[PDB]
RNA sequence: AUGGUAGGAUAGUGGCCUACCAUGGUUUCAACGGGUAACGGGGAAUAAGGGUUCGAUUCCGGAGAGGGAGCCUGAGAAACGG
């Protein structure tokens, strides 16, 4: 029983080591995610953006398309390889045929729905199994049956009960705390092709769960930096929160009043209220005095 | 009417100014008693019943030490030339702590002739202070806080204390 | 180097660097007592005195200069839940320039006439 | 230097950043799914006679 | 707002304030935010020699002396004894 218990301990850590390595993909993807939100949104705004640097933009857009399609094929390939090796996909013959096929963008699109649907059936099996496993082991089934049914829902049921409300959680991911404005955003709203910037639908800042994910990163990276060192505990994670909000967009002189403030100070409106024409000359001969100076 | 109270600040989180008390006698943040040079003036301030603070408003001489032999006489002040924490404090010529102020240390020279008997090239000291006994404008800091002591104390700068401070002078 | 401001610093010490014994079973590292940094707010060779409360904990943040953040935590026993639950409250302490302190790095901290409004403790020993 | 050019290279620098790390990740997963175990985990072969 | 050092102020540590630096700190273990006649909590206190768990004991949440503003003496105090 000693060798059977702790062989699973090798399985836990290798799954946990593999857990941390995929967040390194999640770490290194954000500069693509940030710069995608500043791209032009409409079809017409892409064409005006292609006029200024037309030859330079065309190679890079082809270079962006080649690097994206290379990265899209292998990530589907790794997801097929992961679900076969973790017995998620029951059909090995269909999955092994998808690995050897050169796929276009729409075939990688449709295989994404295939791998997510197979993961969905695997998820409702696992989440119902393990929630039953912890509730029987904790002994709370005989003590909490009749009073707290609304809190003691199973983990699969607790998931889908929050999946009743797609509406409110989709109001979450439009929250533009980053103050990111896309290219020709002001032109497209004025032309009717698309202001409180704090909710912006065409801007896709999923930072809210990503900050939770980066909070989930620092919770898991601290627990996985026990032996020597993990992948990235706080390097380029908290900094990635910083530079998108311009580390803090604050000035020390404006804080202390060491910088001038262009705001209305609300008591000092009108005690020393202005006067009539207080120039005892008619101010046009003083313009001659200002043009032709009596010192110059 | 200045406040030294601790509850005026924001919290470590930054709590939003809970407004518990107003000002009492115990947290009496006193005025900044900036001085100047001139004929000596003393204010006696009674705090905590029997503690008599000494506000130095104007001051003309000080007890400044020379550490290489360990002696200090009474020297007439000339004027401040540098302060580390402020720059308009120098132009105001208000002597706070650690301010680098000129003096004409004639009795330091008079002690030197009365202890050695040799002129200053017109057992030994380094050459960078021989640049200004001929000028007669020696540099000294301030050691004690004059606002509560009612006294001016300092020391003459010594070796690397010049070589870091005329670097900060220029 | 050490000289990085507009004023030279040296403690008056009430050997050119007076060793001060902490008490409570502590001893200086040899880097501290033969250093060159002045640092009068450091608990050794300085006017501040270490006494009273002691605590040990794990460094969680060391990003900026001469103070660090220590995560100390306990599996806190909630009586009604009958559950030990881990809770951390990361307190900021001062770090002396005698201990090259990184994250992790179990250390001991104690009160040092608390410096700036949240810095209440100070490092005295690494491990 | 246009703003779109700076955005496209910022994506491009991030796309190859994820391109090399998933090679390392799939390199780890292939070494953890096939029996050619590296020398860092040879003790798992020695501990378990039913590998 | 967080620290560094210096200065002022304090009976005194102190970002309490100021100067010049470094940019940071608290969080899914819940930071910040919505509810409370918080005449409700506090072993605060003996008890009630059976009035079910208290009949009773007290601390209790602040500001002010017509109203802002400043000052004053006392080991006591921004006094309802100026």
């Amino acid at each position: 029983s000693v060798q059977r218990d702790a062989s699973k301990g090798y399985s836990i850590l290798q799954q946990t080591k593999l857990f941390d390595n995929i967040i390194d993909l999640r770490i290194k993807l954000q500069k693509a995610v940030i710069a995608a939100n500043k791209l032009p949104l409409t079809t017409e705004s892409w064409e005006e953006a292609k006029m200024d640097d037309s030859e330079e933009t065309k190679r890079l857009l082809k270079e962006n398309e080649k690097l994206f399609n290379n990265l899209f094929n292998r990530l589907i390939n790794f997801r097929i390889k992961f679900q076969l090796g973790d017995h998620i996909t029951q059909n090995e013959e269909v999955a092994k045929h998808k690995l050897s096929k050169k796929r276009s963008l729409k075939e990688l699109y449709q295989e994404t729905n295939s791998l997510d649907s197979e993961l969905k059936e695997y998820r409702t099996a696992v989440l119902n199994k393990w929630s039953t496993k912890v509730s029987s082991a904790s002994g709370n089934a005989a003590l909490s049956s009749n009073k707290f049914k609304a809190i003691n829902l199973p983990a699969d049921v607790q998931v889908e009960n929050q999946l009743s409300d797609m509406s409110r959680l989709m109001k979450r991911t439009k929250l533009n705390r980053r103050n990111i404005t896309p290219l020709y955003f002001q032109k497209d709203c004025a032309n009717g092709r698309l202001i409180d910037i704090t909710e912006n639908p065409y801007v896709f800042d999923d930072e809210d769960f990503y900050r939770v994910l980066l909070n989930d990163l620092i919770d898991k990276k601290i627990s996985n930096a026990h032996n020597s060192e993990s992948a990235a505990i706080t390097i380029t994670s908290t900094n990635a929160r910083s530079n998108n909000k311009l580390k803090k967009n604050i000035d020390t002189k404006a804080s202390k009043g060491r910088k001038l403030n262009y705001s209305v100070q609300d008591p000092i409106a009108n005690y020393e209220a202005p006067i009539t024409s207080g120039y005892k000359w008619s101010d046009d001969q003083i313009d001659e005095f200002f043009a032709g100076l009596l010192g110059q | 009417g200045i406040s030294r109270d601790s509850r005026h600040k924001r919290s470590a989180t930054g709590a939003k100014r809970a407004q518990f008390r107003k000002k009492r006698k115990f947290e009496l943040g006193r005025q900044p008693a900036n001085t100047k040079i001139g004929a000596k003036r003393i204010h006696s301030v009674r705090t905590r019943g029997g503690n008599k603070k000494y506000r130095a408003l104007r001051i003309e001489t000080g007890n400044f030490s020379w550490a290489s032999e360990g002696i200090s006489k009474k020297t007439r002040i000339a004027g401040v030339v540098y302060h580390p924490s402020n720059n308009e404090l120098v132009r105001t010529n208000t002597l706070t702590k650690a301010a680098i102020v000129q003096i004409d240390a004639t009795p330091f020279r008079q002690w030197f002739e009365a202890h050695y008997g040799q002129t200053l090239g017109k057992a030994k000291i380094e050459s960078s202070v021989e640049s200004q006994f001929s000028a007669g404008r020696l540099y000294a800091c301030i050691s004690s806080r004059p606002g509560q002591s009612g006294r001016c104390d300092g020391y003459i700068l010594e070796g690397e204390e010049l070589a870091f401070y005329l670097r900060r002078l220029t | 180097t050490v000289q990085s401001e507009r004023a030279f610093q040296k403690q008056p010490h009430i050997t050119k660097r007076w060793y001060k014994n902490a008490g409570l079973g502590f001893k200086t590292p040899k880097t501290a007592i033969e250093g060159s940094y002045i640092d009068k707010k450091c608990p050794f060779t300085g006017l501040v005195s270490i006494r009273g409360k002691i605590l040990t904990g794990t460094v969680v943040s060391t990003k900026m200069h001469r103070t660090i953040v220590i995560r100390r935590a306990y599996l806190h026993y909630i009586p009604k839940y009958n559950r030990y639950e881990k809770r951390h409250k990361n307190v900021p302490v001062h770090v002396s320039p005698a201990f090259r302190v990184q994250v992790g790095d179990i250390v001991t901290v104690g009160q040092c006439r608390p410096i700036s409004k949240t810095v209440r403790f100070n490092v005295v020993k690494v491990s | 230097m246009s703003e779109l050019n700076a955005l496209l290279k910022d994506i491009n620098g991030s796309l190859t950043a994820t391109s090399e790390s998933l090679e390392r990740l799939s390199g780890i997963y292939s070494n953890s799914a096939t029996d050619e175990i590296p020398e860092s985990n040879q003790l798992h072969e020695h501990l378990f006679y039913d590998a």
